[PDB]
Order: structure tokens, then C-alpha cells, then sequence
């Protein structure tokens, strides 16, 4: 079922005017 | 950095290749003509 | 460079701005 861990899909869409972020991209630097 | 010998302090991390891969995966060009 | 061409000011840093630091 689960693994204590969440993930991201690849089929969603964009309002093209969002205001949300997430540390799943590793822009560390 | 390389254009800046002054680099961010670290002892065990990963910075440059990280954003590198982020941009890479973002390309989605599964047939990216490139190097 | 990013700092080598800017002082007393800088791009923010929570997103992928280090792309700049590799200019």
C-alpha cells in the first residue's frame, strides 16, 4: 500500500498561476 | 564554486549535480539530441 | 560570477538559483 512516503505524478495540469512549492526537486545550492 | 573558489560550506552533501539532474529530468526529451 | 559581479545584494535562495552560481 504505502511506504511512509509520498510521491509525485506526471499527468496533472497547471492553473499557470500557482503559489505552492515543495522540496522534492533538490535545488540545494 | 568553480568560478568562485569560495564555495558553500559542506562536509557531506550534494549541490551542483542536484540542480543539474533537476533540470535534466525536466527536459523530458527522452530522445534529447545533445552530447 | 554571481557574487563576483554583485555585492550588498543578491538573488534570493530557496529555489534553483544556484543555476546562476554556475553561470
Amino acid at each position: 500500500s504505502h511506504s511512509n512516503i509520498d510521491y509525485q505524478t506526471l499527468l496533472a495540469n497547471s492553473d499557470h498561476a500557482k503559489f505552492t512549492i515543495e522540496p522534492g526537486v533538490l535545488p540545494v545550492g | 564554486h568553480l568560478p568562485f573558489s569560495k564555495s558553500e560550506n559542506p562536509v557531506l552533501s550534494t549541490i551542483a549535480f542536484l540542480v543539474g539532474l533537476v533540470n535534466p529530468k525536466t527536459v523530458q526529451s527522452m530522445t534529447q539530441r545533445a552530447i
